[PDB]
C-alpha cells in the first residue's frame, strides 16, 4: 500500500526534487542558450 | 409550503442560470454584444493623427 | 506520409500511419527532454556521447511507442471487438518495454498499470466523443462596463461610420 | 574635539536636538530634517576600555562632563530582570525551572561553571549591541558625541577569557562567533579608543580594595583569567580596533590624571584622515553625501528592530543553550503572567496605568 | 550593387565577430560594423539624417564607453592571424563575385528613396528631412520626446546610484 | 519568397548574435558587445519596417535612446563589480 | 527599502513604465514601457551591504534584455508580415512573441533564472519582483490566441514549480518556486478569461504582501530560522502561520476563493484534464507550505533561550495585522463582492 | 491595432506613435479598416471585415506586387537559361528616366 | 503533549537543502542576515 502509496510517492517526489536541483546549479548561459534554441526551432519552421 | 416555495425559487434560478449560460455561450461564439466577449478597438488616435496632419497643411508656408 | 495522424483511420485499418504518428510524438518528446537533459544534468563533452545520450533518451521512447501501437493492433485484429482493454494490453506492453530499458522488472509493470490507465481513458475519450484539451466556448475578454472604462483625456474626433 | 577649559564655556549646538526617543525618523522625516547640519568636532564616539578593576565609570563621567558629551554607563543584567515598572524578576526563581532561572553576574561570580553562563555572555552582548545603537541614535540625531564604558567590539575578549578557563564549551564559542559574524558588521566603529592600562596584580589589589561582596571570595578572578583578558585586549581587540579607531594607552597604575589625557585628545587632528577617501581610519564615518548620512541615521533610528532581529541564528546542536519545551512553556506562563509584563509597557492596568480606553500610542523602539 | 557590397562586408565582419574573443577586438569589430549599418540604412531612406543620428549616438557617443572598458580590461595585444584575414578576404571576394553574377534589380530593396518616388509627389519637393521629423515636435507625440529627455536624466540618476561613485 | 530575399539577412545575423550572446565559450564583455551587435541588427530590421511607411522614421531615435540607455546600464552594472569581485571578473565564463 | 527618496522615485517611475506597457495599443510602445520598467528596476535589486544583489541584478539585466530584444524582433517581424498589430491566423511569430513574454514572466521552460536570482535578495525587492514585475509580461500574454504554448507552460509550471520547491530550505527560493506554481494558475485563467486572471492575480498579490511581510519585519530567510523565531505568545505564532494554509488553497481561509473561481470557470469552459493536472500538482505546494507550518502548529518547541524580547516595526506590522485578518477571515466578504460576474 | 487592457491617461501619447494617417500612399485604406474595427470590434473585425484588411496589407506590405515582379523576372531568366530568349533582346525597351 | 520537537528533529532543516545528495552535502549554509 505504501508502495503505490504515500511513502513511495514521497520518496519519488524527493528523488524528483533532488534531480531538479541539479538543473538549477548551472550558469545562466545554459538556460539562455535553451531559450535561444527554442527561438531557433520557432524560426526554422517559419521558413518551412 | 415553505419547501414548495424554496423549490420553486431554486428551480427558477436554475432555469435563469441555464439561460444565461446559453446567452453567454452564444455571445462568446460570435463576439456580437458590447458587454462581454468584446475587444473594443478604437480609431480615436488614428482620427486625431489625421486631424493633426490636416491641420499642419495650413501651417505649411513661409 | 509524415503528416498522418493516429485517428484519421479506424483501429486496425492501417499500421504505418499509426507507427509514424506515435513514433513522431515519441521523437518530439524525446528531443524536448534531451535538449533539457544534456545542458543541465550529466552534461557530456564531445560529439559522440551527446548523440549517444540523445539516442539513449529518444530511441527507447520510440520503442515504447511502436511496441504499444503494435500490440494494440495485434489485440484489435486478433478478435472482432474494439474496446478499451486492447489499450490496456498496449499500455502494459509499453510499460514492460520501458522496464527493459530500466532493467527493472518492477519498473516495467508499475509503468504498465499507469500506461494502461492512460490508454483506457484515451479510448473512453474516443468512444464517448469528448476532447482532453478543447477550445474554450467562453472566453471573457473583459468584464461589464467595458465601453465606459475609457478614461482618456483626448477628445474623440467625429467618426466616419454610422449605423443608418 | 575641544575641551571646556580651552573653549571657556559649554558647547553650542549647530541645530535643534531632534527628539529621537519620541518621533520616528523615516524617509518622509528625512526629506525635511537634515542630519549633517548639527555635526561638529565634538561628535565622536569614544570607547573607554580597560580591565575589570580600572576606574572607568568615574573617568568616563569626568570625560563626558569635561568634553561636553553624554556618558553611557556599563550594561548589567538588571535591565532584563527589572522591567519598566520596577518589579524584579529574580523573585520568580522558585516558580521557574532550574534550567531557566535568573543568572546575573553575581551568580557568575559564585558559580562560573553553570550551564547558563554560556547564555549569560551572549545576553551581555545583546546589551552592548542594544546600547551602541542607542549611542548611535544620540550621535546622528542630536549631534552630541557619546562615551561608552563598554563596547560590543570588546565583548569577545570576555568570551575567550571564560573559554580559556574552561567555563565555555567549543559549541558556545561557535554560536558566539556565529552571532558576532552575523551582527558586528552592521554598526559603525568608534572614532577613539582609550585603554586604561593596568598590571594583573593591581587589578587584584583594586578588586580587594572595592570590597564588593561577590568579587571577594570568588575563584573567577585568579591569576590566569585576569592575565588572559589583559593579554587578549592588547593583542586581539586593540590590534583590531587600531585600524579604524585612534588608540590611547594610558598607564593607569596610579590614580590617573584627567587634564593630561584631555590634552592628549585635543592635539589629535581629526581632519587628516578625511583627506584620503580610501583610508582605513574613520572609514565607517566617511559619508560623502547628505543622502548617505540620512540613510545612516535611518539604519539606526528606524531599522533597530532589523539589527535586533539579526540575533535569530538557529543552532540547536548545543545542549546548554536549548531551552526545553515544557520548561519554555512554564517559563512563558511565569514570566508573561508577571505584574510587570502581562502586556506591553505602558498598557498594563494592574500596575497603575489609566486612560487605556483611548490610548493608541505604541512607542518607538520598545521591547514587547 | 554597393548595397550588396555592404551586405558582404556586414556578413564578413559578423563572422569574424563570432570568431574572435579579445574584447577590444570585438569593440573594433562593432565600431567598423556601425559604419556599414549606417550606410546600409542610408540606402533605404529618403535622406541620411537617421544614419547620422545612429552614428553620433551609437559609435561616437556610446561605444567609446565599450572601447574604454575593453581597453582597460585587457592587458595584452591582438594576436593577428593571417589565416583569418585570408579566409575573410576569400569569402569577401567570393561574395562580391556572387553579387557580380546576380541580377541587382531583383536583389534591390523595395523601400523608396527620395528619387525613387513619383515626380508628381508634392511632399518630396518641400524640404529635406522635414516631414519625417515633424511628428517629434507636434501634438500629441511631443510628450514622448519630453519623456525621453526626462528618461535620459532619470537614466543618469540611476547610473550614479548603481556605480556608487 | 519575400522573407527569403528581403530582410532575411538581419534575421540570420540576429540569431548569430543571439548565439554569441549565450555561448559558454565567451565572457561577459563579449556578451555585452554581442548584445550591442543585436541592437544594431534590430535597428536595421526596424528601419526596414519603418521605411515601408513614409514619414514615421522618427521612431528610430526612440529605440536608439532606450537601447543606448540599456547599454550604459549594462556597462555600469558590469563595472560596479570592480571594487567587489576584482578586475578578474571580466574573464568569467560562467555566472 | 525606503532608505532614500530616490528609491521612491524609482518605484513611481517603474509604476509609470508598467502602466505604459499595459496600456500600449501597439507592440512597440509596450517595448518602450518595458525598457522604462527595466531602467527603474535595475537600481532596486541592487545594494551595497549585500554582495549577491549586484550579480543578481546582472542576471536580471541579461535575462530581461535577452527577452526584450526577442520581443522586439518578433514584433517587428509580425509588423513586416502583416502591418496591423493583430494577426488573423496565428503563426510562429506570435509563438516567438509569447516565448519572449514567458522569459520575462518566468514560466517553467524559462524559469531557471528566477529562484537562482531569488537566492540572494531581500524580502521587499522580492515583493516587487513576484508581484509588480509580473504585471508587464502577463498583461501582454492576453493579446495572443495560441493555446498549446499556454498549455505546455501551465502544465510545466504546475509540475516543475511544485516539485522543485521541496529540496529548497531557503525561504526566498521556496517562495519563488511557489510563485512559479501560482504563475501557472494565472496563465490557465488567461486562456478562459481576462477578469478571473485579475481576481487570481489581485488576491495572489494580497497573499504575497501579507506573507512576505512576515519574513521582512522579523528578517527570516531559512526554515530553521522559523523555529528559532521568538513570539511572546505561541497562540499568536500559530495564528500568524495560517497565511500559509490560506495561500495553499484551504476552504475556510481566503485564497481558496481565487483558485475556486478558476476551478468554476475552467469547468464551465469544458477544460477538465488540465485542471486535474494542476490540482494533483498543487498538493506538493501545500506540502512545502505545511513544512513551514511545522514551526508553529505544534504548541511548544525547543527554543534558543538567549532572545526573550520580540523586536518589530510599528507601521509595517500595523499594516501586517490588518491583512492577516482578511487572509483568514476574508471569505465573509464574498457577499459584498460583485467582480466575479 | 492592439486593444490595450486598461484605458488610462498613459495611452494618449503611445497611441499616435505609429500610423499611416500622416500623409502616406494609402492611409485612406487604413482608415477604412480602422473605423471598421470601431464597428465590429477587434474580434468580429477579424472575420466580418476581412476584405478591407487584405487591401491595406497588400498596399503597404507590398506582398503580391513584389511576388508578381519576382515571377516576371524569374520566368525571363528561365527563358534565358532554356534558350528561348538570348542576345540583345534579353531585356526589353527601358523606360524613360522621368517616367515614374 | 509528551513529545515535542527535539534538536534531532530540527537537524534535518539545518542543511543547505532539505534532501542532501553527494553534491550538496559539501555545501554550506548562507549567512543568517542574508548578506
Ligand atoms: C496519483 C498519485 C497517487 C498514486 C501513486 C503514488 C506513487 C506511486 C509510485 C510508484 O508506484 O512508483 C513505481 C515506480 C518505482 O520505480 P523505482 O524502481 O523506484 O525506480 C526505478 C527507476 O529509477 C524509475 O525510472 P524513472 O521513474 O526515473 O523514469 C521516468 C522518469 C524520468 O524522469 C526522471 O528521472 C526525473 C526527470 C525530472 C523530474 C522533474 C521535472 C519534471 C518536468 C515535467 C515533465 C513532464 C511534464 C508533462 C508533459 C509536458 C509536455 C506536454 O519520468 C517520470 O517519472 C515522469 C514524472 C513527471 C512528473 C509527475 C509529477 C506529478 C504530476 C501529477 O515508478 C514508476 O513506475 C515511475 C512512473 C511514475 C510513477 C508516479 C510518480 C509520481 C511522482
Ligand atoms: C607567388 C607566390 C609566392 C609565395 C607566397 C606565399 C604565401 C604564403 C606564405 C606567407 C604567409 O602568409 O606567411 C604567414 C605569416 C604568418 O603570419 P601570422 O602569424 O598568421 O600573423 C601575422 C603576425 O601576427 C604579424 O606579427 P607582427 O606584429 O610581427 O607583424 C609585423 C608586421 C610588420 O608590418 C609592416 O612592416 C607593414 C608596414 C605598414 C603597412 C600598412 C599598414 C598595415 O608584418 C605584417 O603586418 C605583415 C603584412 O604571415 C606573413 O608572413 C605576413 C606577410 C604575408
Ligand atoms: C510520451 C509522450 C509524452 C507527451 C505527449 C504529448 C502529446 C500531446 O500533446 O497530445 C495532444 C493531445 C490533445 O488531445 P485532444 O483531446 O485535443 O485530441 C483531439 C485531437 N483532434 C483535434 C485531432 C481530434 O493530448 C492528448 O491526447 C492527451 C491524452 C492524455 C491521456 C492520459 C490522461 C490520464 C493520465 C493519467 C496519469
Ligand atoms: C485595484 C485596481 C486593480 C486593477 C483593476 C482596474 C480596473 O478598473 O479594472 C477593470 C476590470 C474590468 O475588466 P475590463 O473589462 O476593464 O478588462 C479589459 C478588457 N479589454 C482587454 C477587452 C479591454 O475590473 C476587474 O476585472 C475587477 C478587478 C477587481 C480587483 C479588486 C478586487 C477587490
Ligand atoms: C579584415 C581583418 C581581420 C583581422 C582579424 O580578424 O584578425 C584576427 C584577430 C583575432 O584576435 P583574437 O586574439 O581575439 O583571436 C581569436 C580568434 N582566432 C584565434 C580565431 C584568430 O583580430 C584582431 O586582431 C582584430 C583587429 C581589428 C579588427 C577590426
Ligand atoms: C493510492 C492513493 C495514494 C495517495 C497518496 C497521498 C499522498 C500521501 O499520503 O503522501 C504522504 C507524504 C508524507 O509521508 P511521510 O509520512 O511524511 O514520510 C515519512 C518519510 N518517508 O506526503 C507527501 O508525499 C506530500 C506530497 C503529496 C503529493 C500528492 C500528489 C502527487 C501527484
Ligand atoms: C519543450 C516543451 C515540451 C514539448 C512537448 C512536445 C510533445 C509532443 C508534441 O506536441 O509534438 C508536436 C508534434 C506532433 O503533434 P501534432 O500537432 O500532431 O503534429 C502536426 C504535424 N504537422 O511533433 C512533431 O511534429 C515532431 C515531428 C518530428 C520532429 C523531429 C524529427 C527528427
Ligand atoms: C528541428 C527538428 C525538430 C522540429 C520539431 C518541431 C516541433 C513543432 C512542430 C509544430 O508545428 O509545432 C507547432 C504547434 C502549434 O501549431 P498548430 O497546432 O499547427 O497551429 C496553432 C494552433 N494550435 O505546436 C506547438 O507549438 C507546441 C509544441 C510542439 C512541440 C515542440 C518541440 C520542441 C523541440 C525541442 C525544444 C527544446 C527547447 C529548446
Ligand atoms: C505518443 C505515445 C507514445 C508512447 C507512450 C507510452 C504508452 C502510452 C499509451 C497510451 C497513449 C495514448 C493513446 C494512443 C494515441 O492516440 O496516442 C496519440 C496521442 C495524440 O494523438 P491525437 O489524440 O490524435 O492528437 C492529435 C492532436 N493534433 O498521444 C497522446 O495521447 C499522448 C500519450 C498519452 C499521454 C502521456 C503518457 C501517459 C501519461
Ligand atoms: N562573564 C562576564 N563578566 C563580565 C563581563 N563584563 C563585565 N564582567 C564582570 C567581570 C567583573 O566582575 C566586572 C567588570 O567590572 P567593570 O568592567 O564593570 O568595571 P568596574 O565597575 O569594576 O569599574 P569601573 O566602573 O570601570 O570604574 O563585571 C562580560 O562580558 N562577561
Amino acid at each position: 500500500s505504501e508502495y503505490f502509496g504515500g511513502q513511495h510517492l514521497y520518496q519519488k517526489l524527493s528523488m524528483y526534487s533532488k534531480t531538479l536541483f541539479l538543473m538549477h546549479n548551472n550558469s545562466l548561459k545554459i538556460y539562455l542558450l535553451l531559450f535561444v534554441f527554442w527561438i531557433l526551432i520557432l524560426l526554422i519552421l517559419l521558413f518551412l | 409550503e415553505k419547501s414548495l416555495h424554496y423549490l420553486y425559487e431554486e428551480n427558477e434560478k436554475a432555469q435563469i442560470r441555464l439561460l444565461e449560460d446559453e446567452v453567454r455561450r452564444k455571445m462568446s461564439e460570435r463576439n456580437d454584444y458590447q458587454a462581454y466577449y468584446y475587444r473594443p478597438s478604437v480609431a480615436k488616435y488614428h482620427r486625431i493623427s489625421k486631424e493633426a496632419a490636416d491641420e499642419l497643411e495650413a501651417l505649411r508656408g513661409d | 506520409l509524415l503528416r498522418s495522424k493516429y485517428y484519421d483511420h479506424p483501429d486496425g485499418e492501417d499500421a504505418f500511419g499509426k507507427i509514424v504518428a506515435t513514433n513522431k510524438y515519441a521523437v518530439s518528446a524525446g528531443v524536448a527532454w534531451s535538449m533539457f537533459d544534456v545542458l543541465t544534468l550529466s552534461k557530456p563533452q564531445g560529439y559522440l556521447p551527446t548523440l549517444g545520450r540523445f539516442a539513449y533518451n529518444t530511441g527507447p521512447l520510440m520503442g515504447m511507442a511502436t511496441a504499444f501501437t503494435l500490440t494494440t493492433l495485434v489485440a484489435t485484429n486478433a478478435r472482432g471487438k474494439d474496446d478499451k482493454i486492447n489499450y490496456l494490453i498496449g499500455g502494459f506492453a509499453a510499460g514492460g518495454v520501458f522496464g527493459a530499458w530500466k532493467h527493472n522488472h518492477v519498473a516495467g509493470l508499475c509503468a504498465g498499470l499507469f500506461l494502461g490507465i492512460a490508454g483506457v481513458i484515451k479510448k473512453m475519450s474516443i468512444e464517448q466523443g469528448w476532447e482532453f484539451f478543447p477550445n474554450t466556448p467562453i472566453k471573457q475578454y473583459g468584464g461589464l462596463n467595458i465601453a465606459g472604462n475609457d478614461w482618456t483625456i483626448m477628445a474623440d474626433p467625429p467618426k466616419n461610420w454610422t449605423t443608418e | 574635539i575641544s575641551g571646556k577649559t580651552m573653549r571657556g564655556g559649554p558647547r553650542v549646538p549647530k541645530a535643534a536636538p531632534y527628539p529621537y526617543k519620541t518621533k520616528k525618523y523615516s524617509v518622509f522625516n528625512a526629506i525635511f530634517d537634515k542630519t549633517s547640519k548639527r555635526f561638529d568636532e565634538n561628535s565622536k564616539v569614544i570607547c573607554v576600555e580597560g580591565p575589570i578593576a580600572a576606574g572607568k565609570s568615574k573617568f568616563a563621567k569626568e570625560l563626558a562632563e569635561e568634553l561636553d558629551m553624554e556618558y553611557y554607563p556599563a550594561v548589567d543584567l538588571d535591565l532584563i530582570y527589572i522591567n519598566s515598572y520596577g518589579y524584579d524578576m529574580r523573585k520568580l526563581d522558585p516558580q521557574l525551572p532550574p534550567s531557566c532561572r535568573s543568572y546575573d553576574v553575581r551568580n557568575f561570580c559564585l558559580d562560573p561553571s553553570h550551564d547558563l553562563a554560556a547564555q549569560f555572555q551572549i545576553r551581555m552582548y545583546m546589551l552592548r549591541y542594544s546600547q551602541y545603537i542607542d549611542a548611535l541614535q544620540h550621535v546622528l540625531s542630536t549631534g552630541q558625541g557619546v562615551v561608552l564604558e563598554r563596547s560590543p567590539y570588546s565583548d569577545f575578549v570576555f568570551m575567550e577569557a571564560m573559554f580559556r578557563q574552561g567555563y565555555l564549551s567549543r559549541g558556545a564559542r561557535s554560536v558566539y562567533n556565529e552571532l558576532r559574524q552575523n551582527t558586528i558588521g552592521e554598526l559603525l566603529k568608534p572614532h577613539l579608543v582609550i585603554y586604561l592600562d593596568l598590571p594583573v596584580d593591581a587589578v587584584k589589589k583594586q578588586i580587594k580594595a572595592r570590597n564588593v561582596d561577590y568579587e571577594v571570595q570568588s575563584k573567577v578572578f585568579s591569576d590566569a583569567y585576569l592575565s588572559d583578558l589583559e593579554q587578549l585586549y592588547k593583542q586581539q581587540y586593540l590590534k583590531d580596533i587600531s585600524t579604524h579607531a585612534e588608540l590611547l594607552i594610558y598607564d593607569w597604575t596610579a590614580g590617573g590624571e584627567t587634564e593630561v589625557v584631555v590634552e592628549d585628545i585635543e592635539r589629535i587632528d581629526f581632519n587628516q584622515f578625511e583627506a584620503d577617501i580610501h583610508n582605513k581610519k574613520m572609514l565607517d564615518w566617511r559619508f560623502p553625501l547628505e543622502a548617505e548620512w540620512c540613510e545612516a541615521r535611518i539604519k539606526y533610528c528606524h531599522e533597530k528592530p532589523d539589527l535586533m532581529n539579526y540575533f535569530n541564528v538557529p543552532r540547536f546542536d548545543v545542549p546548554e543553550l536549548v531551552r526545553s519545551a515544557d520548561d519554555g512553556k512554564v517559563w512563558r506562563d511565569v514570566w508573561f503572567n508577571a505584574p510587570g509584563m502581562k502586556y506591553r509597557p505602558g498598557y498594563n492596568a494592574d500596575m497603575g496605568d489609566e486612560g487605556l480606553l483611548t490610548k493608541t500610542k505604541i512607542g518607538i523602539n520598545q521591547g514587547i | 550593387m554597393i548595397q550588396l557590397m555592404l551586405y558582404s562586408l556586414i556578413i564578413t565582419t559578423s563572422i569574424i565577430f563570432l570568431n574572435m574573443i579579445h574584447p577590444l577586438a570585438l569593440g573594433l569589430t562593432l565600431l567598423i560594423q556601425t559604419i556599414f549599418v549606417c550606410l546600409l540604412t542610408g540606402l533605404m531612406t529618403k535622406s541620411f539624417w537617421y544614419s547620422y543620428i545612429l552614428f553620433l549616438i551609437f559609435l561616437g557617443g556610446m561605444l567609446v564607453l565599450f572601447i574604454y572598458v575593453t581597453s582597460l580590461a585587457s592587458n595584452e595585444m591582438f594576436n593577428l592571424s593571417m589565416k583569418l584575414t585570408l579566409f575573410s578576404s576569400l569569402i569577401l571576394i567570393f561574395m562580391l563575385i556572387l553579387s557580380f553574377i546576380m541580377d541587382k534589380t531583383s536583389s534591390s530593396l523595395f523601400l523608396m528613396n527620395n528619387d525613387m518616388q513619383s515626380i508628381i509627389n508634392m511632399n518630396s519637393y518641400f524640404m529635406e528631412n522635414s516631414l519625417s521629423l515633424n511628428k517629434l515636435y507636434n501634438f500629441p507625440t511631443n510628450f514622448i520626446t519630453i519623456l525621453l529627455m526626462n528618461y535620459l536624466l532619470i537614466t543618469l540618476i540611476v547610473i550614479v546610484k548603481i556605480t556608487k561613485l | 519568397m519575400i522573407m527569403i530575399l528581403y530582410w532575411s539577412l538581419p534575421m540570420i545575423l540576429f540569431i548569430l548574435g543571439l548565439f554569441c550572446f549565450v555561448s559558454n565559450r565567451k565572457h561577459l564583455l563579449s556578451m555585452l558587445l554581442s548584445l550591442e551587435f543585436i541592437v544594431l541588427m534590430l535597428f536595421f530590421m526596424l528601419f526596414i519596417y519603418l521605411n515601408m511607411l513614409n514619414y514615421e522614421s522618427y521612431f528610430s531615435m526612440m529605440f536608439l535612446t532606450f537601447s543606448v540607455c540599456e547599454g550604459a546600464l549594462g556597462l555600469s552594472i558590469l563595472v560596479s563589480m570592480i571594487r567587489t569581485h576584482g578586475n578578474d571578473y571580466f574573464q568569467s565564463f560562467s555566472i | 527599502m525606503f532608505n532614500n527618496s530616490s528609491k521612491i522615485l524609482f518605484i513611481t517611475i517603474m509604476i509609470i513604465g508598467t502602466l505604459i506597457t499595459v496600456t500600449s495599443n501597439s507592440w512597440l510602445g509596450a517595448w518602450m514601457g518595458l525598457e522604462i520598467n527595466l531602467l527603474s528596476f535595475i537600481p532596486l535589486l541592487s545594494d551595497n551591504n549585500n554582495l549577491m544583489s549586484t550579480e543578481a541584478s546582472l542576471k536580471y539585466f541579461l535575462t530581461q534584455v535577452l527577452a526584450s530584444t526577442v520581443l522586439l524582433f518578433s514584433s517587428i517581424l509580425l509588423m513586416l508580415k502583416n502591418n496591423m498589430n493583430n494577426e488573423i491566423n496565428e503563426s510562429f511569430t506570435s509563438m516567438i512573441i509569447m516565448s519572449a513574454l514567458l522569459l520575462k514572466s518566468g514560466a517553467a521552460p524559462f524559469h531557471f533564472w528566477f529562484p537562482n536570482m531569488m537566492e540572494g535578495l531581500t524580502w521587499m525587492n522580492a515583493l516587487m519582483l513576484m508581484t509588480w514585475q509580473k504585471i508587464a509580461p502577463l498583461m501582454l500574454i492576453s493579446y495572443l490566441n495560441i493555446k498549446y504554448l499556454l498549455l505546455i507552460s501551465v502544465i510545466l509550471s504546475v509540475i516543475i514549480g511544485a516539485i522543485g520547491g521541496l529540496n529548497q530550505t531557503s525561504l526566498r527560493k521556496l517562495m519563488a518556486f511557489s510563485s512559479i506554481n501560482h504563475l501557472g494558475w494565472m496563465l490557465s485563467s488567461l486562456m478562459i478569461s481576462e477578469s478571473i486572471w485579475l481576481i487570481y492575480f489581485f488576491f495572489y498579490s494580497f497573499l504575497s504582501f501579507v506573507l512576505t511581510f512576515m519574513f521582512n519585519i522579523f528578517k527570516l530567510f531559512h526554515l530553521n530560522q522559523l523555529f528559532s523565531w521568538f513570539v511572546n505568545s505561541k497562540i499568536l505564532k500559530f495564528t500568524l502561520f495560517m497565511n500559509f494554509l490560506s495561500l495553499g488553497g484551504l476552504p475556510p481561509f481566503l485564497g481558496f476563493l481565487p483558485k475556486w473561481l478558476v476551478i468554476q470557470q475552467l469547468t464551465l469552459c469544458n477544460q477538465y484534464f488540465m485542471l486535474t493536472l494542476m490540482m494533483m500538482s498543487t498538493l506538493i505546494t501545500l506540502f512545502f507550505y505545511l513544512r513551514i507550518c511545522y514551526s508553529a502548529f505544534m504548541m511548544n518547541y525547543f527554543e534558543n533561550n538567549w532572545i526573550m524580547k520580540m523586536n518589530m516595526n510599528s507601521i509595517n506590522y500595523n499594516m501586517y495585522m490588518i491583512m492577516t485578518f482578511f487572509s483568514i477571515f476574508g471569505l465573509f466578504l464574498i457577499s459584498l463582492f460583485y467582480f466575479m460576474f | 491595432s492592439l486593444t490595450p487592457f486598461l484605458r488610462l491617461p498613459l495611452t494618449d501619447l503611445t497611441g499616435c506613435l505609429i500610423n499611416h494617417q500622416t500623409y502616406d500612399k494609402c492611409g485612406k485604406f487604413e482608415m477604412k479598416m480602422m473605423e471598421c474595427f470601431e464597428a465590429y470590434g477587434l474580434e468580429r473585425g477579424k472575420r466580418e471585415c476581412a476584405d478591407l484588411i487584405s487591401d491595406f496589407q497588400e498596399c503597404v506590405g507590398m506582398q503580391k506586387q513584389l511576388m508578381r515582379f519576382h515571377a516576371m523576372r524569374n520566368e525571363r531568366y528561365k527563358q534565358w537559361l532554356k534558350g528561348e530568349r538570348k542576345g540583345q533582346e534579353f531585356f526589353a525597351d527601358p523606360p524613360r528616366v522621368d517616367a515614374y | 503533549a509528551k513529545w515535542y520537537p527535539d534538536p534531532e528533529f530540527m537537524k534535518q532543516f539545518s542543511g543547505p537543502v532539505m534532501y542532501p545528495d553527494e553534491v550538496t552535502s559539501l555545501w554550506t549554509v548562507p549567512p543568517w542576515n542574508s548578506k
